[PDB]
């Protein structure tokens, strides 16, 4: 977001002086050759540089800073441009001029929250799952304690499926995302209908179904043993996942190979 | 009728400034 | 830019020369003529001149 900055303005004094003295490597019999103009007007700057006026630049450095992350929309880049340089073009001084610099080399190396904000998406999925596990009942549900494995892997597949997996409040009733597609919305306020079966050995409607072939890849011998329902379902999605990878891949091979066809036999 | 003729591996107007006839200018 | 130092010439040089004709013989149906073209030293005319 700087040198974007860089790369829009501000089209050196050593690449200058390094030509003219004729230092580089690769052809040092350039500058020499030029008219006796050119090297006229360019031994008079690595001689006696000529000063500068870094504002624009730095502010473009900023602007270029608050649309890329969302403030400003991409279209009143001119609006806020030239308000932003007539506010530094008044109140300026080296109290300013500076408060830039440090704004704009500090708002580019900033970025690691960013990045942290997007690669555990400790935005909307964790703070929002962790508010959530706070809205839950007691961590006392009766029947049994599986619900903390249960609960535990949702924290866990949030955590380790950065790809969207946003967690919405949509107004009392948390909802959890399985992609920015959205295409598998499953309702997390409505898996109070599994403080039921948290312990026993058709009642699940597929919401809740939605919610366990969701997360059940990132299960192991946690929910376990025949706790009912809870248990095996998990264990059978899994089941199915596996031999959905396998069915995929084979759907894949007969298809390559040469129309329903494949899809009756495999599915 | 025959013209064959040389000179062309491009041309030259080199840079760090450019080209003659002026573009615009008496 | 135009080319500086390298393509011209401060000596002085000539543009226009005469070349007032060396010999001229005769006859009824043609007519000889014999210059001597000097091309000086460090220039290059081309005929077409």
């Amino acid at each position: 977001p700087a040198m974007l900055a860089a790369l829009q303005s501000q089209p050196d004094w050593a690449a200058a002086m390094d030509r003219i003295l004729a230092l580089t490597t690769r052809n040092p019999e350039a500058f020499r050759q030029q008219p006796q103009a050119n090297r006229f007007s360019a031994i008079l700057e690595a001689v006696v540089p000529s000063r500068t006026n870094p504002t624009h630049e730095k502010v473009l450095a900023i602007v270029n800073a608050l649309t890329e992350s969302k403030a400003i929309r991409k279209d009143e880049a001119g609006l806020i441009y030239n308000a932003l340089l007539e506010r530094v073009a008044r109140y300026n001084s080296t109290n300013v001029q500076a408060n830039l610099d440090r704004l704009t080399t500090d708002v580019r190396e900033a970025v690691a929250q960013r990045e942290r904000f997007m690669h555990d998406t400790n935005l909307g999925s964790q703070v929002a799952l962790n508010a959530f596990l706070s809205t839950l009942p007691a961590n006392v549900p009766r029947g049994q304690e599986d619900y903390v494995s249960f609960i535990s892997a949702l924290r866990l597949l949030v955590a380790e499926v950065p790809q969207s997996e946003v967690y919405q409040s949509g107004p009392d009733y948390f909802f959890q995302t399985s992609r920015q597609g959205l295409q598998t919305v499953n309702l997390t306020q409505a898996f109070k209908n599994l403080q039921g079966m948290w312990g026993v050995r058709s009642l699940l409607t597929p919401n809740t179904r939605l919610l366990l072939l969701l997360i059940a890849p990132f299960t192991n011998s946690s929910t376990i043993s025949r706790d009912s329902y809870l248990g095996h379902l998990i264990t059978l999605y899994r089941e199915a996942i596996g031999q959905t990878q396998v069915d995929e891949q084979t759907f894949q091979e007969i298809t390559s190979v040469s129309d329903t066809g494949s899809l009756e036999a495999t599915l | 009728p025959r013209h064959g003729s040389r000179p062309f591996m491009g041309t030259w107007n080199e840079i760090g400034t450019s080209q003659l006839n002026g573009g615009a200018f008496s | 830019v135009a080319p500086t130092h390298d393509v011209t010439t401060d000596r002085s040089q000539r543009l226009t020369l005469r070349f007032v004709p060396v010999d001229r013989e005769d006859t009824a149906y043609s007519y000889k003529v014999r210059f001597t073209l000097a091309v000086g030293d460090n220039r290059v005319l081309d005929m077409a001149s």
